[PDB]
């Protein structure tokens, strides 16, 4: 049937999609050593999107780790469910990118691109007919941003008609660290608008402020917020894996939020989210689930929506549920928050259903919303990099690894036309 | 075989009545084994149901009701809001009437005797007693389970405590009451039943 | 450590073996 | 065939319909559930395997006294969607009962009442039941009938309204929803009767000696009431008057539609053993002014005209001589104009008393249904209390500020004025 | 199945008369299961009744009467108040005619044997002894209770102590005498008793 | 069907609603972890009137709780019933208004009214029609007073046609609780006239002399006088939580106690009322539920009735009773106390039968009184408003807080008016 | 000390099923 080839890139990357296959792993019911477990019909029906035979009986994951250090995959192996992977998906780098870009996506990974373009080969032809890729990394750091996107311009060329979507954690607003910042984001952003399908933002700021006024927890490390992006990563792709009422898929949702060739990107929020102080007590319901999806206090982007316009948003929904409360709720909350939504588009909401929800919950949503409300983010970078490049900050780094001057000029006009491309149609 | 294939009635009934097929087959184009709708038995043996003032009551008794298996458990909240509906509806639609329609056989998931004699006190129907096997025979027939302990073989929980099932005279189940299911018809789906159609006969 | 997997399909639970008419 | 079509509008409405449905469910034999074990077809439907639905419609925009109707023990008899809620209070304005909040109400009882009515012809008309004093009663009660007789011309529209009490009211702002009910009940009512609160309380406590009745104690009687005038209808009888010829024999003019009402005997388990309940004996009763059901002795005005319904072993020729005997007594003074103003009705069938009610098992009864000009007195002080809060603008502002204009309220007063000219001027 | 459904009393008349119903159907279009009209039970077995001198008086002597059970308390204030009255209205009843129209039996919630002998040596009419379960089953069945410590069915306590039920053949209640009731028309609610209609046929 | 929001301000208003929510879980027999005891239909069917379902079987209170500190809320959540409570329904402050009326309606309160106006639009809009409001808060405070008469201008706007039902405590003539009670009284009062429909005004002096003369309680704390307060709030709204003979609701309440706008101001009066000793000596009876009614002795409101003349009156009975006795006695005591009632309004006394008896009780009955006697306290108040005004005492907090000096002169104008208009119909 | 609720309205004690008459 379909195949998803899972790719990580960098430490952002290995540490974020090693979370995934965890609970990917849970949810299929694979132990550590790769054998199955729990008697359940489900969870065998439609193993081959992710998983891939031994004729030993095990599991292997359809994963690429992806690194320019030995030390990061050192951690991903030697933990639990690290022997899950195959030794072979590793592809090692000896002198890794010093989070610059330029060295990324010029010097250093063009060695070894070579290597791990091999393996991406391999593992996806070797497939019965593939339906996607999906890539996780980090635009901040060095070799998520830099060698990471000549992977996605690479093999994007090979396979031209293939489905692409990418989990980026953007920079941070607020608190930000790696102080060359502006200089990735720009830079990844324009090679990313011409070069992925569906793009997905993820703000660490907007993680940790779930984490007090939401979740309510004291000491929440990235082993607790990563579990909450690999929930939502498991949310838009329920139904590739289980049946549903109405059903999913990647190209469903590409066609039903991407109005226009260079609007592809997405605001991702999930629902319910509670402490578990407040578990007991919660009512779930879809009316309940559908007035805590549509809350600023709920996106895993740090980006506030009243400030916009919903050009055109989705929810995915997983449990056993009736198909009015998905819908009549779209109705419900179109007619009286009338300003929030766009005009010359009726009706602006995607809904499905998959019947096997989360474990442990009976019901949830995922949330992709088309927003402009995402120009405040662009612009935020915008000014940044306009304040960085006029007194040629940092830019020794960048044009000492064979780049030019004039790329940077590109990367802010194909970034502030994308700003000026969302102010049209607010 | 039916609703289910792999049930401790359904077994019992398979053995004794292809038990008599062989016997008379021997003492004889018959046919081996026998057909499901050739099947019958006794579903309650002697010494079963025990009534409000506990005497014994037989299986015979039960001819032209509409008999209603409810699975319950005391310390259940669910069960503490289902049982006064319940209590009326069986009141009311029994007692205003030229006949007497239905009968409620009650089937326990309490912890122990002193739980479960506790909560029988509090009402009116028949009842199995806990530490007769039947009522462990039936949870496994009719695939109730509070939580997943006993091994059901590979398929779903029909449904869970508190329970509303409807049930012939051969353990076949005649109508399930929506009560937590599909519907979700809580307190509501007891005038779903019909007891027209569905008699113990 | 894991658990099993305790959920059911809404098709099993609802597509049965129905009882046929006399 | 021959039917007739109940409404009930409000908390009065609702409670009197309850006594009345369950009079009738026990005079045919039909059961809780509906099916008995060809007179019930003037009440009842006839629907599936031998069950029977009631012909009538519950509304009320307060839900706690309608949902508490499908809670109780007649839940299977009524239809599912002939007890139509609302969500929110009327409030006892008549205001917001006839412009603000009953107009969602309003087409949903019209869709319930015009799939009854087109099951078969010959429907003879519809009984209304409601109180003036209250709001829904009175605003909506108003509502449903312009949108009634603009469609349904033809059919006469009994009401049975109960009047406000001259000393207990039920509320304070019962004024002001009087007069404007009765303006607007005038033209599109063609018999209206009124029944008084503390005339049952006082008919209670000198019958049947009960120191502590209450509301279930009073609709037992009312329904008493309701069903000896409809008894014609269901039951054979010597000498019948139907629904049809009340308002030919007790409507003058069109302006004079309101009449008083009274039942004998009304005698307990106690009194029962120890008369006569003889024909000259119950209608001497019915004539007396301590047995009114209105609260206003009829001494002090003239009687327009009168009928007379009887049940059970009542021969005609008694009839006649307890009619001599009424007229010939000088207590009761007549008009001019109408030497001859009694119509009998005679019914076989003697009523049957709920088991633990109050009333005793009895052989015969009447119930004297009567238009006087002592109705005059009743419509002027009430008028007389509305003109002494209005004259200051007390509680207009409730009324003003939920849809009505201030001249409504003019308006219905100087046509209430109009009544009190019309019923002067006939009675002298 | 009147006046109550879930009483001792309707328990083993239904369990007697369906027992009763499937040996005629064994014996012989029939319904299973019986009629409430079809139903039948001895209400106050042989040895059950005892008149004032200490001597049995068998059911079957109750034919033509107007049967009343009272239920009373040795100790409550309010019996003692209305004992006297109902003693002149028992004796002028029974004694303006040749023979005796209104019948009292004795229903006792006093607390021991003694209080049951010292209060029974007042009363001329009929009595049932404490020790027999026909007074818990009867008073199950008529709804009476002091306070509420027995679980009763869903069911509200119908009377306080003390109260007169005028009962029929089958266990009905023929009328309600409302000393303390719906109506609290204490200690000449006596009045009331009508007895052309309530006949122990 | 219905629903009351209730709101609960300040330290007074807290803990009678502490104390109001523990009889109404006690006569809807909800046992404190929140689930449900009993096992009859007649305490069940009208629930969702002042609890909420919670899919675990638990009925969360549909109250809002509101203070300026923290303090009085730890108090409430750790008593019994207080684990009811949603821990979010709860709202905080960390400054105190310090029983300034400025500092809580301009200043302190006004930061937070923004938070808590959220709260009250969760759970107001969250049902099919609410039936309406009901507010427990202190005139003489700060946050009680203050921001609670604030919220009370917010919710009337946003809320115009839904009812305002609020129980109020006022200053009192003899004892001297925060000095400042005229200032805060006034204020409050030339702002709670126009925004509120229905108020109810108890003073502490009633309190005490009925624990005097009927309890007979030796020792009452704010625990046995907040019951009294709380019995006759489920009092007042028995009907729409258990059917009747007679209906009312507060709305029936309103269009028969308010002859014009400005007058809404009533006298509580519960009955009956005897100590343990006297339990069992008393003739429960409608005769002398009545004349304990019409007694001064019995008001909560320490202003002597028998001064003035009732201008309207109410009576909500309650129990199995009989309505001629009701309907009489009404009728009865307007015939010999003829002088004690206004003569241009026929029938001044309205009465409703609820026949659900209180817990442990038989019969019993609330007054809701619309005396023109109310204004002795009045009086009292701007005799006092006026002795400290003439010399501007107390007034630097209240002009130095963002409040113009000539708020004062219209609020001792528009209240000397209230006093006025009082003065014509007696 | 608790007391169990005993109360029911006066419509159950009043409207019951009612015996016809013969």
């Amino acid at each position: 049937m379909r195949e998803i080839v899972h790719v990580q890139g960098g430490q952002c990357g290995n540490q974020i999609g090693a979370k995934f296959w965890e609970v990917i792993s849970d949810e299929h019911g694979i132990d550590p050593t790769g054998t199955y477990c729990g008697d359940s019909d489900l969870q065998l029906e439609r193993i081959n999107v992710f998983y891939n035979e031994a004729t030993g009986g095990r599991f292997v994951p359809r994963a690429i780790l992806m690194d320019l250090e030995p030390g990061t995959m050192d951690s991903v192996r030697a933990g639990p469910f690290g022997q899950l992977f195959r030794p072979d998906n590793f592809v090692f780098g000896q002198t890794g990118a010093g989070n610059n870009w330029a060295k990324g996506h010029y010097t250093e990974g063009a060695e070894l691109i070579d290597s791990v373009l091999d393996v991406v080969r391999k593992e996806a032809e070797g497939c019965d007919c593939l339906q996607g890729f999906q890539i996780t990394h980090s635009l901040g750091g060095g070799t998520g941003s830099g060698m990471g996107t000549l992977l996605i311009s690479k093999v994007r060329e090979e396979y031209p008609d293939r489905i692409m979507e990418t989990f980026s954690v953007f920079p941070s607003p607020k608190v930000s660290d790696t102080v060359v910042e502006p200089y990735n984001a720009t830079l990844s952003v324009h090679q990313l608008v011409e070069n992925a399908d569906e793009v997905q933002v993820i703000d660490n700021e907007a993680l940790y402020d779930i984490c007090f006024r939401t979740l309510k927890l004291t000491t929440p490390t990235y082993g607790d917020l990563n579990h909450l992006v690999s929930a939502a990563m498991s949310g838009v792709t329920c139904c590739l894996r289980f049946p549903g009422q109405l059903n999913s898929d990647l190209r469903k949702l590409a066609v039903n939020l991407i109005p226009f060739p260079r609007l592809h990107f997405f605001l991702i929020g999930f629902a319910p989210l509670t402490s578990r102080g407040s578990q007991q007590y919660r009512a779930l319901s879809v009316p309940e689930l559908t007035q805590q999806m549509f809350d600023a206090k709920n996106m895993m982007c740090a980006s506030d929506p009243r400030h916009g316009r919903y050009l055109t948003a989705s929810a995915m929904f997983r449990g056993r549920m009736s198909t009015k409360e998905v819908d009549e709720q779209m109705l419900n909350v179109q007619n009286k928050n009338s300003s929030y939504f766009v005009e010359w588009i009726p009706n602006n909401m995607k809904s499905s259903v998959c019947d096997i929800p989360p474990k442990g919950l009976k019901m949830s949503v995922t949330f992709v919303g088309n927003s402009t409300a995402i120009q405040e983010m662009f612009k935020r970078v915008s000014d940044q990099f306009t304040a960085m490049f006029r007194r040629k900050a940092f830019l020794h780094w960048y044009t000492g690894e064979g780049m030019d001057e004039m790329e940077f000029t590109e990367a802010e006009s194909n970034m502030n036309d994308l700003v000026s491309e969302y102010q049209q149609y607010q | 075989s039916q609703p289910v294939f792999a049930s401790p009635l359904n077994v019992e009934k398979r053995r004794l009545n292809e038990e008599r097929a062989l016997m008379q087959a021997q003492k004889a184009n018959i046919q081996l084994p026998p057909n499901y709708g050739d099947m019958d038995l006794i579903l309650f043996p002697e010494g079963s149901l025990k009534n409000s003032n506990n005497t014994v009551i037989p299986q015979s008794h039960l001819k032209g009701k509409s008999v209603a298996l409810y699975f319950a458990d005391g310390a259940d909240p669910k069960c503490a809001s289902l049982l006064p509906f319940l209590l009326n509806y069986y009141r009311t639609m029994n007692e205003g009437g030229a006949n007497q329609k239905i009968e409620i056989i009650f089937v326990s998931l309490d912890r122990d005797r002193e739980a479960f004699e506790s909560h029988r006190a509090h009402m009116p129907w028949l009842s199995i007693d806990l530490e007769n096997p039947l009522t462990e025979i039936l949870k496994r027939h009719f695939r109730v389970m509070k939580e997943y302990e006993v091994p059901t073989y590979g398929y779903g929980s029909r449904t869970g405590v508190p329970s509303v099932i409807v049930i012939g005279s051969d353990g076949r189940e005649a109508q399930f009451l929506p009560i937590c299911s599909g519907l979700e018809e809580g307190d509501r789906a007891l005038l779903r039943w019909d007891w027209r159609n569905t008699k113990f006969a | 450590p894991t658990l099993p997997f305790n959920a059911q399909s809404c098709y099993r639970s609802e597509y049965v073996a129905k009882p046929l008419p006399p | 065939m021959r039917e007739v079509i109940s409404i009930h509008v409000g908390q009065a409405g609702i409670q009197i319909g309850n006594a009345c449905w369950e009079l009738f469910c026990l005079e045919h034999g039909i059961q809780p559930d509906g099916q008995m074990p060809d007179a019930f077809n003037t009440f009842f439907s006839e629907t599936g395997a031998g069950k029977h639905v009631p012909r009538c419609v519950f509304l009320d925009l307060e839900p706690t006294v309608v949902d508490e109707v499908r809670t109780g023990t007649y839940r299977h008899l009524f239809h599912p969607e002939q007890l139509i809620s609302g969500k929110e209070d009327a409030a006892n304005n008549f205001a917001r009962g006839h412009y603000t909040i009953g107009k969602e109400i309003v087409d949903l009882s019209l869709d319930r009442i015009r799939k009854l009515a087109d099951n078969c012809t010959g429907l003879q008309g519809f009984l209304m039941f409601n109180a003036v004093g209250g709001g829904t009663g009175s605003g909506l009660g108003c509502l449903l009938l312009e949108r009634l007789s603009v469609d349904y011309g033809k059919k006469s529209k009994l009401n049975f309204c109960s009047w406000p009490s001259p000393q207990v009211s039920t509320a304070v702002v019962e004024p002001y929803n009087s007069v404007l009910s009765t303006h607007s009940l005038l033209e599109h009512t063609d018999v209206a009767v009124m029944l008084d609160n503390e005339a049952i309380y006082d008919i209670c406590r000198r019958n049947l000696d009960i120191e502590r009745p209450t509301y279930t104690n009073l609709n037992r009687l009312i329904a008493q009431v309701i069903s000896s005038l409809t008894a014609s209808l269901r039951f054979d009888g010597a000498l019948n008057v139907d629904v049809t010829e009340f308002q030919t024999n007790l409507v003058p003019y069109p302006r004079i539609h309101f009449m008083l009402s009274s039942y004998a005997p009304i005698i307990s388990a106690e009194k029962a053993y120890h008369e006569q309940l003889s024909v000259a004996e119950i209608t001497n009763s019915a004539f007396e002014p301590a047995s009114m059901m209105a609260k206003c002795d009829p001494r002090h005005g003239k009687y327009m005209a009168c009928c007379l319904m009887y049940r059970g072993d009542v021969v005609p020729k008694d009839v006649n001589a307890a009619v001599a005997t009424i007229k010939t007594k000088r207590t009761i003074q007549f008009v001019d104009w109408c030497p001859t103003g009694f119509k009998c009705g005679i019914n076989y069938q003697p009523p049957t008393v709920v088991p633990g009610g109050d009333l005793a098992k009895v052989m015969r009864a009447v119930c004297m249904i009567s238009n006087s000009t002592a109705i005059a007195e009743v419509f002027s002080r009430m008028d007389h209390k509305f003109d002494l809060m209005y004259a200051k603008r007390a509680f207009v502002h409730w009324y003003v500020g939920e849809g009505m204009e201030e001249g409504e309220f003019s308006e219905a007063r100087e046509d209430l004025a109009a009544l009190e000219k019309d019923y002067e001027e006939v009675g002298i």
